[PDB]
């Protein structure tokens, strides 16, 4: 149901806003939406997360000052890159982490992702 | 300023200068401050008196003349200094505190003084 | 800011068993999830916490762990069930939040 | 091996000590230790510790100190004993709406002047809730307790305070999202002082507190035991706008040498009923979240019904709201009216004779405030009680259950820096 | 916990760990407790300060650099340590206390420090 | 009882036994005395704690393991001990107090203890 967009080939030194939407869902529920990166040939890397009822965010230390996360429409979120370099070429995914017991660990809804090439 | 943050006794024994300093550091909220200051002083002095009587004054680490009695523990030093949190250790031998302290006092009064004069 | 993974690559015969292992740099209770990523695809969730499978996940997948030591056992390996497996800390011991907070892995399981 | 003594070991045990206040207002006191502008918080890696908000003695200290301050601050004020006189009194009808008929009365009486051999005839407009019919009236509590007016220069604003441990002690904070009232949590940090807590006094709806960060939290002792209160902490505020629309004036009446009574005066403009406006859509979403979380303990298909209130006195059945120094008792019905399987206007009453923490034997008179009051607050949580279908309704009780909602994160411990371990060394 | 129970100075000098510990050990009966706690602390610290300045800190028995002046007594050590109660001794030389204490301070400041630096 | 009376640091360092002793030495004028006694104790103990942690307890003059960093001064010892009043000296290097004290603590905890055990 999560669908990423805003990707494509961009030039080094620019900024970039990626977005995704939840088709069929309002985000006004107990959810975390997280952005995860995967450069080709590499494993999955955490960028940061947004809690949607109360907008609060958390970031990977490496991402601080490079990425910001925000919510816009009730059904959409965005990831904004403050600058891009060639090392940031990667697949980007948004995913929803649902509520189980003491843990919002139900990372079972992932979008297909989108590619960003720099 | 506290340790025992996953810090086993070996590592924990090296942070003693921090925890050792935060021990001293007529309205409703007036008289209470006076009472609280007196309490902080009282606790500080009680610990200093024990270090004094055992000959550990001025030290963070103090080796003494009291041998370790095996009835006090079920572990090797190679097990506790590397695997146990200071906090866990203190709980495990808490019921022997008064034994050790009495032995430490005798180990000074007699062994280092009555027998040295 | 928590997980590391160590097996790197494992090969097995069809019908065999492999295991992989992750460690946490900080104690995180039972808060470790596991993922299966097939080449060219978004990842699938297999495990919620150290001991709980997601419905729809074959019973041949199982695991356990606590504190800082976590493992995944994959038995009865099916032919061509090749994937990269990952660990995620779902608990952030510094901020207190309980959400995916650090991810890592790489197993190259080939059958 | 030999005994080696170590000093400054990072060991702590549970403890109860008094706490310091750190930070003219009735509670602020202005005799607190200035706070640290750059306070430290120290994270404890691999530390799991047990907290219990229902057995937390920090709650008892907040309660005891705030009551003692209430009296230390309001004790040296003018007594109103001379007003316990038969009053001659009739209804205010000159310019009122229907909602206010019988709400205000114009009372007049014979009272002591600066000289004890002379009397004056004076009048004041009283709220219905402050008088007892014997056209002859008595003030409420002239048959129960002495009435002292609060000093007009004293502010009742809930200015926050911080509690600080004495040296040798520390306060542990449970930094754990989704942590309920009791049990161990894996995320602990050490602080010397607490976050600032506003001494807000209210019933039924908790105002201007902290918010939950991930989900609405439902904290209670037992849950299944319906004799206990449920504290519900919202993760989002609900904004509530309260007003007292009448433009009031006041009079200063000498009651003898060195003292004067603050009487109400005449009303400017028309007379309307006080009320609070709760945003409607916001309130509906907020309860939907409360319900989804309540079901975790009652069943996924269990009907959750919200009722207005139990029977009881104003301190039980209405919302208690103190703003500007004025005391409001709001209807709080229509907010809790659903089964779950614009704005809401809450009519509100005003009362000047207050019996609060000391339920009997003492009363305080709230002097009038001139002009018009508008007050905007954050609803941060609910006090609920419980009765196929579960029924919940607004509750109340002593203030300790409201103040503990800001202290559930803290525990007081003592430091025990001196201890021993076996080593391979000797003296 | 007190000695001098027929205990001559020799024997009495060995019980010092007990007597040394019992030195530290707004209602009518409220404010009085606060005042009493402060007094107990004050006395403890005054004695510790003297031991500190004389170089006797941490010790129950302290030999110093001050020679005994015969003008202070009319007895041999062989007479007082065996026949006199500590209490009797303290009374007999009480009028020289201030002399001895001043000498003890000089015996440190100069002899063990200004002359050692 | 105070010095710095034209007394340069050399001479001033010899008068330390005097200044070191005058540190300890519900009516309107009732409660104030209780508060004042508590304050005097508090200051005394804070200085003693620092001497303890630096290994200077029991001494008036304490040589340590911290080397003098030339960034802390613009004078030779031959200039300051003979020409400067203790009071002048303390003012001239006052902004380095916290540096020196932190170094002194490390110079004990590690150098004299963690490395000696
Ligand atoms: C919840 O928090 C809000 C925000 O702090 C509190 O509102 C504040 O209430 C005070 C007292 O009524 C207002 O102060 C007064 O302002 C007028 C001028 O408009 C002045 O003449 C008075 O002497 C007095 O200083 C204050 O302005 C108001 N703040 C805001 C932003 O409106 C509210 O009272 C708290 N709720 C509860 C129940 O305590
Ligand atoms: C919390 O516990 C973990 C182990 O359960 C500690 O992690 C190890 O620390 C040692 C150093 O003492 C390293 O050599 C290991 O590589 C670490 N393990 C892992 C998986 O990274 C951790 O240090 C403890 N926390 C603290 C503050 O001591
Ligand atoms: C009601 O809640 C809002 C949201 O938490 C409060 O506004 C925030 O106040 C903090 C400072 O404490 C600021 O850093 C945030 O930027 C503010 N956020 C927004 C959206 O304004 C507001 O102060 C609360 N009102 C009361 C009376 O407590
Ligand atoms: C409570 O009062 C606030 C203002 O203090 C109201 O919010 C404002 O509404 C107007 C439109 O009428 C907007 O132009 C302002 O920008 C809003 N201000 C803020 C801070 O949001 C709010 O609607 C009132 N609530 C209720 C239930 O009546
Ligand atoms: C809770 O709501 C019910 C239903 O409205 C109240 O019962 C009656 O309500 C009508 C108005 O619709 C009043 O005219 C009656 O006087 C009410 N009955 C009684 C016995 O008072 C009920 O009172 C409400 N309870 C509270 C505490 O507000
Ligand atoms: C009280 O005084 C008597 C002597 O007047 C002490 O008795 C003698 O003690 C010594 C040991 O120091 C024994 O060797 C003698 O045999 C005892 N004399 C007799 C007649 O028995 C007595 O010890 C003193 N009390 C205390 C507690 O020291
Ligand atoms: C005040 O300063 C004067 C010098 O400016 C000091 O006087 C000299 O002191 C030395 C001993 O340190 C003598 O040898 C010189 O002969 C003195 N000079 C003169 C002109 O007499 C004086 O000692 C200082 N005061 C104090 C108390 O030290
Ligand atoms: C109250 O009564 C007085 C006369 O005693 C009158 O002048 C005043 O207008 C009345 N006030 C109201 C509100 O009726
Ligand atoms: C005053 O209020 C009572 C109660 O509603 C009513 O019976 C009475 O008639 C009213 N008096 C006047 C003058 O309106
Ligand atoms: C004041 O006292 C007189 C005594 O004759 C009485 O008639 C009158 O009603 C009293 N007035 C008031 C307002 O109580
Ligand atoms: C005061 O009068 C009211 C009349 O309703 C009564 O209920 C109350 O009990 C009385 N107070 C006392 C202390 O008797
Ligand atoms: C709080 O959580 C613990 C488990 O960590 C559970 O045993 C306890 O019953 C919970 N409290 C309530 C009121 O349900
Ligand atoms: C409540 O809403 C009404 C309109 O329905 C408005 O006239 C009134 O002023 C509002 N009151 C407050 C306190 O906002
Ligand atoms: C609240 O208002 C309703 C009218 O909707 C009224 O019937 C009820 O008695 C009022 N409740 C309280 C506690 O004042
Ligand atoms: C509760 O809802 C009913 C409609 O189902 C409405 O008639 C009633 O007035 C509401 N109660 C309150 C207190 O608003
Ligand atoms: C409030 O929730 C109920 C269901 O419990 C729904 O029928 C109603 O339309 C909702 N109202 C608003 C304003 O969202």
């Amino acid at each position: 149901q999560l669908v990423e967009s805003g990707g494509g080939l961009v030039k080094p030194g620019t900024s970039l806003s990626l977005t995704c939407k939840a088709s069929g869902f309002d985000f006004s529920d107990n959810y975390y939406i997280c952005w995860v990166r995967q450069a080709p040939g590499k494993g999955l890397e955490w960028i940061g997360c947004i809690f949607t009822q109360n907008v609060r965010t958390y970031y990977a230390n490496w991402a601080k000052g490079r990425f910001t996360i925000s919510k816009t429409s009730s059904t959409t979120v965005t990831l904004q890159m403050t600058s891009l370099t060639v090392a940031d070429t990667a697949t980007y995914f948004c995913a929803r982490f649902s509520d189980t017991g003491p843990d919002y660990g139900l990372g079972n809804l992932w979008g297909p992702g989108s590619l960003v090439t720099v | 300023f506290l340790g025992a943050a996953g810090s086993t006794m070996g590592a924990a024994s090296m942070t003693l200068t921090v925890q050792a300093r935060n021990l001293l550091s007529l309205t409703v909220w007036g008289i209470k401050q006076l009472q609280a200051r007196v309490l902080a002083v009282e606790r500080y002095l009680r610990d200093q008196q024990l270090l004094g009587i055992w000959g550990c004054s001025g030290k963070l680490i103090c080796c003494t003349n009291v041998p370790w009695n095996s009835s006090w523990s079920n572990r090797n030093l190679s097990e506790i200094w590397d695997n146990m949190t200071w906090l866990q250790w203190d709980k495990e031998i808490s019921n022997y505190t008064q034994i050790i302290y009495g032995l430490l006092e005798e180990s000074q009064n007699q062994q280092e003084k009555n027998e040295q004069d | 800011i928590v997980m590391t993974q160590t097996p790197a690559s494992v090969e097995a015969a069809v019908g065999g068993t492999v295991t992989i292992k992750c460690q946490a740099s900080q104690r995180i209770g039972s808060h470790v999830s596991w993922y299966q990523q097939k080449p060219g695809q978004r990842p699938k969730l297999l495990i919620y916490g150290a001991s709980n499978l997601e419905s729809g996940v074959p019973s041949r997948f199982s695991g356990s762990g606590s504190g800082t030591q976590f493992t995944l056992t994959i038995s009865d390996l099916e032919c061509a069930d090749a994937a990269t497996y990952y660990c995620q800390a779902t608990y952030d011991p510094y901020t207190g939040g309980s959400y995916g907070a650090g991810f890592g892995g790489g197993t190259a399981v080939v059958v | 091996l030999w005994v080696t003594v170590y000093y400054g070991v990072p060991v702590w045990k549970d403890a109860e000590t008094t706490l310091f206040c750190a930070s003219h207002n009735v509670w602020a006191t202005h005799a607190c230790v200035p706070t640290d502008p750059n306070p430290q918080e120290i994270h404890l890696e691999n530390v799991t510790e047990e907290f219990n908000m229902w057995k937390n003695n920090m709650v008892e200290q907040m309660h005891t100190d705030i009551i003692s301050l209430w009296d230390q601050s309001l004790k040296p004020c003018v007594k109103l004993t001379p007003l316990c006189v038969t009053l001659q009194c009739t209804n205010v009808t000159n310019n009122i709406t229907d909602d206010m008929r019988g709400e205000l009365k114009n009372c007049s009486f014979n009272m002591t002047t600066e000289l004890r051999d002379k009397k004056q005839k004076v009048y004041s407009l009283f709220y219905r809730l402050d008088v007892v019919q014997i056209k002859e009236y008595r003030l409420i509590n002239c048959n129960t307790s002495a009435i002292t007016q609060a000093c007009p220069k004293v502010s009742f604003e809930p200015i926050p305070i911080h509690y600080c441990a004495p040296a040798g002690f520390a306060i542990l904070k449970c930094k754990d999202k989704k942590f309920n009232g009791t049990g161990p949590c894996p995320s602990v940090s050490t602080v010397q002082c607490t976050h600032g807590i506003k001494p807000v006094v209210s019933t039924q709806l908790l105002l201007n507190g902290s918010l939950a960060e991930e989900e609405v939290m439902i904290r209670s002792e037992n849950i299944t035991n319906n004799a206990k209160n449920i504290l519900v902490q919202f993760n989002t505020p609900v904004q509530i706008n309260c007003t007292r629309p009448n433009n009031n004036t006041r009079k200063s009446i000498r009651i003898g040498p060195g003292q004067a009574f603050y009487a109400t005066g005449d009303i400017i403009g028309d007379i309307r009923q006080a009320h609070c406006n709760v945003s409607k859509a916001t309130w509906n979403e907020t309860l939907g979240k409360v319900v989804k979380q309540l079901r975790k303990h009652f069943g996924n298909n269990t009907i959750i019904r919200f009722a207005n209130s139990s029977g009881g006195d104003l301190e039980v059945t209405t919302h208690s709201f103190n703003c500007g120094g004025e005391f409001f008792y709001c209807n709080t019905s229509g907010l809790f009216n659903s089964t779950w399987i614009d704005s809401i206007t809450l009519p509100c009453r005003i009362k000047q004779i207050i019996n609060m923490w000391q339920r009997i034997g003492q009363a305080m008179y709230a002097p009038p405030i001139q002009g018009v009051i508008r007050c905007v607050s954050n609803i941060t949580g609910l006090i609920l009680t419980r009765d196929t279908t579960e029924t919940f309704r607004p509750g109340g009780g002593d203030m300790r259950d409201n103040w503990r909602s800001e202290l559930y994160k803290y525990k007081v411990v003592k430091i025990e820096p001196l201890g021993v371990a076996p080593t391979r060394c000797k003296r």
